[PDB]
């Protein structure tokens, strides 16, 4: 049970404090918040998803503020912070002199006009890339590991985050979307080293099929992902009753054979060696293929054959009758069964559509590996998100200063009552900048009206204070960049964020 | 609950002076004791930076937090942990002068670097490149003990220090993690610090009277039941089985009086005779009546073993092992020259000594058997570390501040960047570099002022490496004097003085919550 | 600290003011407590067991401090009497007193090291002429006059009156009866108090004292194969049963009748085994003890473990519960095993006395034990203040008059050295006069009087003080020249081993 204006405040109130320390944390240059437990731990971080954690909340708006801070963390996770700052910074402004000028109406209207001026200012402001020219997007890359200042291997996966994510890129709605992350599959690995990593065809089964009689390598038999229902059928096409005694015993596991041969010649129709069973597995369904000498990969996981669906690029065949390589174990294709330090990794290459790779990993161990990954899944992210969005952008201030003198020559165009929002929403991009004149620490008020000139006639198209250079710079030749969709992505979320907030003058129990 | 920016770097810095202060003696002979009754609630005695840290319970995340990265030099060196945090609060000290003045908190750690480097250059440019002997590292081993002890205590302990790596350095092994076998005991003075060049065995036989003195040691380290057991035990054991028990009582003794022949045999074989001493230790119990057979045969035949003697048994004579005695070449089993077996109180302690080919040196330490024999034994183990590093880097130079002024000279001496900006951080970063000298010679003696004067004058008139005299307060040339900074230890801490002291620096908030 | 963080209690006012007075307050309290005096300091224990005593160590352990300041240093003396006897309440006042001039030099504001090397300087200064200071040493060990003459000191460094006698007993205990050639014991030598008589009346029987029963015959041999146990006879029945007496009735008369011979078989079994005395931590069983009577076992009806302790100790015994025929383990040892009445109490006695295992045990009348414990006090000491193991002791003036020697010695030196090193090495030898202060308190006259004299007497390494009315005006005794001496071993040791203390007991701040 909670009320209108102070929820209005306890928005502007929570939210401001909300959008606030993890800017500190912000930048390659950066400061780090210190975060006690109550019992006395201690946490040093740059991530506000990190931040929002150990702090006590009671604010649900708060809450909510780390809902599409949790939401931005499922879509980027980078931003999450960038994100809450703009609403902290929208939220602020407008809202309580706009409602103390009552409305939240005025304020929620000119953010779809904040929203698509920039939107428009975007594809001018973010220029389109060549995600086929993957140093044109290392760069980006090569950008994108170093905000939290790591880039002893991923140098090297910055690269191998081009590669993969390119390829693990297959996807269409026929607007051709792609969104496609689950075909990238990552290895933990022993041993190799950090400098020493790879993307391997169709889907490396890695986590859990170690299993070494899936033979070792497979030339070119097929895999085989059952929907099927292999299941013994202990009558003739029915599971007859159980064995409690001798008779039972015979007769039944007799019919128990045929089943199982009778879907495995269906599976030999397509002439396999390894069969990973996943629906319909027996003690008899490996068996009888171990009899085969088809090797049948059981106690498995059909998320492994859902990444064996995009390891031969296929789909998984409920049909007993007739199987196919087209049904399971699309294209030619591999498996492999290898050892990148002697864990067994099933290696099932070549899918049937090109643009098949997923990512090995070494590190010297896993966790110098995993020191790779995780920042490797950031590198790797970027790409998919460069090759969702090429256009990139001039970044900092550039990003920033460029579609407020729009919006304020909207607001002073428009000039209505939405010219204030237009007006709040003006100077919400320089925060960052702020927070770069933070990350070169230096003053920004200054800069702030020195960059406020660089877009009085550069336009600060390519044209931010980058506190990390420190100064007003061109980002282009400075080549801060980010594909556009990203600044957007952050942009967008604040927009509705402060928006939704914007609505709740009511909480209640 | 939270304190922001400002008043978050307020409980960050001050709470490093007065934990910073305790140690203005850590380091050098100059050194101050420091005895927590309180850290477990227990009576105890130390001198580290690191350590003292780990071992109070130490409530405060300022004072929790170095530790960890405290922990890595100590780690490293063991000592300038002794040493570490004056630098590090005295630099705390020098970024807020600006940002009390006001500054952005960025620039004076974004000053510190360059300054981190043009300083780090000069550890490059000072360090004094040194050939390592034991005197060397006599001195540098009573360099780190005066940190920790008397340079009096350093004295006996140098001998067993730059003695027990000096077998190491046979090894080519840059660092110790044998010969680092150290022994304690019972004494009404802690003074006597022993050096074994082989092995100390702690179990006596419960046979005496075996070979007391075994003179070539023919060690096969042995987890062999010797006592299988004399009497009802089935597999060696009790169990339900009256069937298998009545099976079972027989061949006990017959297969302990087969190890017992299995080493009568080894021993004749080993020896053919009691004048070449013999020793059979078990990882287990034996039968005394196996010892009784044995010990009249001229073995010390030695039980219940502990597996980590064993290595240093196995290894530094190069012993062997055996879950059968059978019988093995008399060489078969490692050597050690000498063995004494040795009691000192109730207890002999057996010494399996110039083990053959040796990568183990023991360090016996007759004590009080306090914590001060504790204080003892710390302190060498340390320096151990310490003169390790000495083998690690050819360039040691000296400390008692010798390096900082001419370090801390350039950088000032100059704007290194000649940046303001930068000097912001130079200026509190090169500046914290003295803290050392500073404060023991005046510890030790007359105002900081006039040494300071001095060295840096000395340094400058000289440009040879002058440092405290760590109980008066003068200047003296440091490197003829002996106190000695690896350029492994100094580097180290100097980085991490640094990178800590940045986003400590950074935060701006701290909530209690979690 | 300022912040939430750390562990420590000393430091700041602690390690200069708070420390120095935790190391004050009980040295304060041994400043009579060693020395000739009569001060008495009474204790209760954790029996709640009201005493008497002017040694430290019966106070020491039962004082607990916060600081370790007064905490740390009392194993000094402990080390101290681990090493002899008395001197030991000197010990730690020693320290104190010297301490306290150093908060002063830190009111006048000396540097630790500054203040704590002169002490260690002058510590071997002090040993240097402590040698200078051997005004004589030990000729027989076995006279009781050449050891009386020393045993009086601990003694009277306990206690003033009893010391005489005493000194003498000792003798006459014959402590002659080692070598202390290096070989001297005190498990041959103890001190068993019969309660009773008088403590004139106390004796020495060489040989084991127990004034524990002497039970039934005596041994079978007085080279005694010696069972002695824990619990030898628990009994050996069990008398559960339908009503744990009676239901079926008869099978009750078995047990109470099969029990005895059980006994006896145990009993027998101790005359099987071999034992010549068998020994009860438990109880004795009668019939068993009977039978012991038939077979004539010696038998204690019941072993403290102190009894069970030096019988396991000296005996080679291994005091065991038995409820089976007896294994002798323990054996012998002592080759002859008596029965003494003195106090007029059975008297247990096990004497082989060799010379080496020579057994003489002080066997104290007295009607009261606290007497005779704070007797048993300086007794403690007095043996082990005779033992030094060095038969030529190289004897020191007792009482403290070699202090006055060296107090005008070392700080003449003191004035020699130079620096702040000065005081250190002055205030070093000021550290004397403090139980010449002390026992001049109880001997009834200011120090001053003690001390102008103490050093008007100069160097004398005789002329002192203690309780006395010699130690009242004179400021002069003889605390050599009388018969009152001391080894030249506990002296380096007092000397040294406070020195260490209160050199280290500053410097940490922690």
């Amino acid at each position: 049970r909670e009320s209108g204006r102070k929820v209005q405040s306890g928005n502007i109130n929570a939210a401001k404090t909300i959008a606030d320390i993890i800017r500190t944390c912000l930048g390659p240059k950066s400061m780090m918040k210190m975060l006690l437990d109550p019992m006395g731990g201690i946490v040093m971080t740059n991530d506000g998803n990190a931040i929002l954690r150990e702090i006590q909340v009671q604010h649900p708006a708060a809450k909510s503020m780390i809902e599409i801070s949790r939401t931005q963390d499922e879509e980027v996770g980078d931003g999450t912070t960038s994100v809450i700052i703009l609403a902290g910074e929208m939220l602020s402004v407008a809202e309580h002199f706009l409602e103390q000028q009552m409305h939240p109406t005025v304020v929620i209207s000119a953010y779809r006009k904040a929203l698509d001026d920039m939107i428009s200012t975007l594809k001018k402001i973010s220029i389109p890339v060549d995600i086929s020219d993957s140093d044109m997007m290392l760069n980006i890359i090569n950008s994108s590991i170093t905000t939290k200042a790591i880039s002893r291997w991923s140098s090297l996966a910055c690269n191998i985050a081009l590669d993969a994510v390119k390829m693990v890129q297959f996807e269409e709605n026929g607007r051709k979307e792609i969104d496609i992350k689950k075909y990238a599959r990552v290895e933990k690995i022993p041993g190799g080293i950090i400098e020493d990593s790879c993307v391997l065809r169709g889907v490396m089964i890695n986590k859990d099929v170690t299993h070494p009689r899936m033979r070792r390598y497979i030339k070119n038999p097929r895999i085989v992902l059952l929907d099927s229902s292999l299941e013994y059928k202990k009558g003739e096409s029915q599971t007859d009753i159980e064995i409690t005694r001798e008779e039972d015993f015979t007769r039944i596991l007799q019919m128990e054979e045929e089943y199982i041969q009778q879907l495995c010649e269906d599976i030999i129709q397509l002439k396999p060696d390894v069969v990973i069973t996943e629906k319909g597995i027996s003690d008899l369904a490996q068996h009888y293929l171990m009899r085969a000498n088809i090797t049948a990969i059981r106690r498995v996981r059909k998320t492994d054959n859902n990444r064996i669906a995009r390891a031969c690029g296929a789909r998984i065949v409920s049909r007993p009758e007739e199987l196919r390589e087209d049904d399971v174990g699309t294209g030619a294709g591999l498996l492999e069964i290898k050892k990148i330090g002697d864990e067994y990794f099933t290696f099932i290459t070549d899918c049937k559509d090109p643009k098949a790779c997923t990512i090995l990993l070494r590190g010297a161990s896993k966790e110098i590996l995993s020191e790779v990954e995780r920042n490797l899944q950031d590198a790797m992210q970027v790409c998919r998100n460069v090759l969702l969005d090429p256009q990139l952008v001039p970044g900092g201030g550039a990003s920033e200063m460029a579609v407020a003198h729009a919006l304020t020559e909207k607001s002073k165009a428009m000039t209505g009552v939405e010219q204030w929002p237009y007006r709040a929403v003006a100077q919400a991009l320089e925060v960052i900048p702020r927070t770069l004149i933070q990350n070169c620490g230096a003053s920004t008020i200054r800069l702030l009206t020195s960059l406020r000139a660089k877009h009085t006639q550069e336009n600060c198209e390519t044209w931010g204070v980058n506190g990390e250079t420190g100064t007003l710079v061109d980002m282009k030749e400075l080549g801060i960049w980010e594909p556009l969709a990203v600044k957007l992505q952050t942009y967008k979320t604040a927009v509705e964020t402060a928006v939704l907030l914007l609505r709740i003058d009511d909480i209640v129990s | 609950e939270v304190a922001r920016a400002q008043a978050a770097l307020a409980v960050n810095i001050s709470a490093a002076r007065g934990l910073q202060d305790v140690l203005r003696t850590n380091l050098g002979p100059k050194g101050t004791m420091k005895m927590l009754v309180s850290g477990a609630g227990d009576i105890k005695l130390t001198k580290d930076g690191n350590v003292l840290l780990h071992e109070m319970q130490i409530q405060h995340p300022t004072a929790s937090l170095i530790a960890k990265v405290a922990t890595a030099q100590d780690d490293i060196t063991g000592d300038g942990t002794t040493s570490n945090v004056l630098i590090i609060g005295e630099l705390l000290k020098q970024a807020d002068l600006y940002i009390s003045e006001g500054l952005h908190p960025r620039i004076i750690t974004e000053g510190f670097e360059a300054a981190k480097e043009k300083a780090l250059q000069f550890l490059e440019e000072v360090k004094v490149s040194r050939e390592m002997d034991r005197e060397t590292l006599i001195d540098v081993a009573r360099t780190s003990l005066r940190t920790k002890v008397h340079a009096e205590l350093a004295d006996v302990l140098t001998e067993a220090v730059v003695d027990s790596i000096l077998a190491i350095k046979k090894q080519d092994e840059p660092i110790d993690l044998f010969m680092i076998e150290i022994m304690e005991m019972k004494h009404k003075s802690e003074t006597d610090t022993s050096l074994i060049r082989g092995l100390v065995l702690d179990h006596g036989a419960r046979h005496p009277d075996m070979k007391k003195r075994v003179e070539d040691a023919y060690i096969l380290t042995c987890n062999v039941s010797l006592e299988y057991e004399k009497t009802e035990v089935n597999s060696g054991f009790f169990y339900k089985s009256a069937e298998e028990r009545e099976k079972l009582v027989k061949a006990e003794r017959k297969f302990i009086e087969d190890r017992v022949k299995k080493i009568i045999e080894l021993k004749r074989k080993v020896c053919g005779d009691s004048d070449k001493g013999f020793v059979v230790i078990n990882q287990k119990g034996i039968d005394p009546f196996s010892l009784d057979a044995l010990s009249k045969e001229g073995i010390v035949a030695l039980r219940r073993a502990k597996r980590r003697n064993m290595e240093r048994l196995t290894l530094a004579c190069g012993g062997v092992a055996l879950n059968s005695f059978d019988d093995l070449s008399p060489d078969c089993l490692g050597h050690a020259g000498l063995v004494y077996e040795y009691t000192l109180g109730e207890e002999k302690f057996t010494f399996i000594e110039k083990c053959n080919n040796p990568r183990s040196v023991t360090l016996l330490i007759k004590g009080p058997n306090k914590h001060t024999l504790t204080q003892i034994k710390d302190a060498v183990r340390d320096g151990l570390r310490a003169v390790k590093n000495a083998i690690d880097d050819g360039c040691v130079v000296p400390g008692a501040g010798a390096v900082e002024v001419a370090m801390a000279e350039a950088l000032i001496k100059h704007k290194p960047s000649v940046k303001g900006r930068a000097q912001l951080g130079v200026q509190a970063f090169a500046d914290a570099l003295l803290i050392i000298p500073k404060v023991l010679a005046q510890n030790s003696g007359f105002d900081l002022q006039e040494t300071l004067v001095k060295i840096q004058a000395e340094h400058s008139e000289s440009g040879q490496l002058v440092g405290v005299d760590l109980n008066t307060g003068e200047p003296m040339v440091a490197a003829e004097v002996g106190v000695w900074d690896n350029y492994c230890v100094k580097k180290q801490l100097l980085h991490s003085c640094t990178v800590i002291a940045t986003n400590i620096l950074l935060v701006d908030e701290i909530m209690r919550a979690g | 600290m300022l912040k939430e963080g750390a562990k420590h209690f000393s430091g700041l006012e602690e390690a200069v003011y708070r420390n120095i007075q935790a190391c004050k307050e009980l040295a304060q309290t041994t400043r009579t407590a060693y020395g000739p005096n009569g001060m008495n300091k009474m204790v209760i224990n954790h029996l709640e067991k009201l005493f008497v005593t002017n040694d430290a160590a019966t106070i020491l352990r039962e004082l607990e401090v916060q600081h370790p300041a007064a905490k740390m240093i009392v194993m000094a003396s402990h080390m101290q009497e681990q090493e002899v006897g008395d001197g030991t309440n000197f010990v730690l006042v020693f320290a104190g007193a010297l301490l306290e001039l150093a908060e002063e030099l830190l009111r006048i504001g000396l540097s630790v090291s500054e203040v704590i090397e002169g002490y260690e300087i002058a510590c071997r200064k002090a040993h240097e002429i402590l040698p200078n200071l051997v005004c004589c040493s030990a000729k027989n060990l076995r006279d009781i006059d050449e050891v009386s003459s020393l045993l009086r000191t601990s003694i009277m460094s306990k206690q003033y009156g009893n010391e005489v006698f005493l000194a003498k007993l000792i003798a006459q205990a014959c402590v002659s009866i080692f070598p202390d050639s290096g070989h001297f014991n005190v498990d041959n030598i103890r001190v068993c108090k019969i309660l009773g008589s008088g403590i004139s009346s106390s004796s020495v029987l060489h040989g084991m004292v127990f004034k524990k029963e002497t039970e039934g015959d005596v041994t079978s041999v007085k080279d005694a194969k010696i069972a002695v146990y824990s619990c030898p006879f628990d009994g050996m029945i069990t008398e559960t049963k339908g009503t744990v007496l009676i239901k079926t009735a008869e099978e009750l008369m078995n047990f109470s009748k099969g029990e005895e011979n059980l006994m006896d078989a145990q009993v027998k079994a101790i005359a099987d085994t071999g034992a010549n005395v068998v020994v009860t931590g438990g109880k004795v069983a009668d019939m068993a003890l009977h039978y012991a009577n038939k077979y004539n076992i010696m038998l204690v009806r019941l072993n403290s473990k102190w009894d069970l302790r030096r019988l396991c100790k000296t005996v080679g015994a291994t005091a065991l519960p038995r409820l089976t025929p007896p294994v002798l383990e323990e054996m012998g040892h002592c080759d002859s095993v008596y029965l003494s009445e003195v106090g007029d109490t059975q008297v247990v006695v096990f004497k082989h006395e060799k010379e080496d295992g020579a057994i003489s045990t002080i066997v104290l009348r007295g009607s009261t034990d606290n007497l005779m414990d704070d007797i048993e006090r300086a007794v403690d000491d007095g043996v082990n203040t005779f033992k030094v193991l060095t038969r030529d002791k190289r004897l020191v003036p007792g009482g403290g008059a070699t202090e006055i020697e060296l107090a005008k010695q070392i700080t003449s030196y003191g004035e020699t050295c130079p620096g702040l090193e000065q005081y250190a090495i002055k205030k070093f030898a000021e550290a004397f006069e403090a139980i010449p202060r002390a026992l001049a308190e109880n001997s009834g006259v200011k120090a001053n009087e003690v001390i102008s004299k103490l050093y008007a007497v100069h160097q004398e390494g005789n002329k002192n003080v203690g309780l006395d009315i010699e130690a009242e005006v004179p400021a002069v005794k003889d605390m050599l020249e009388a018969g009152i001496l001391d080894t030249y071993l506990g002296k380096y040791w007092a000397i040294k081993l406070a020195t260490n203390a209160a050199v280290t007991v500053l410097r940490v701040d922690q």
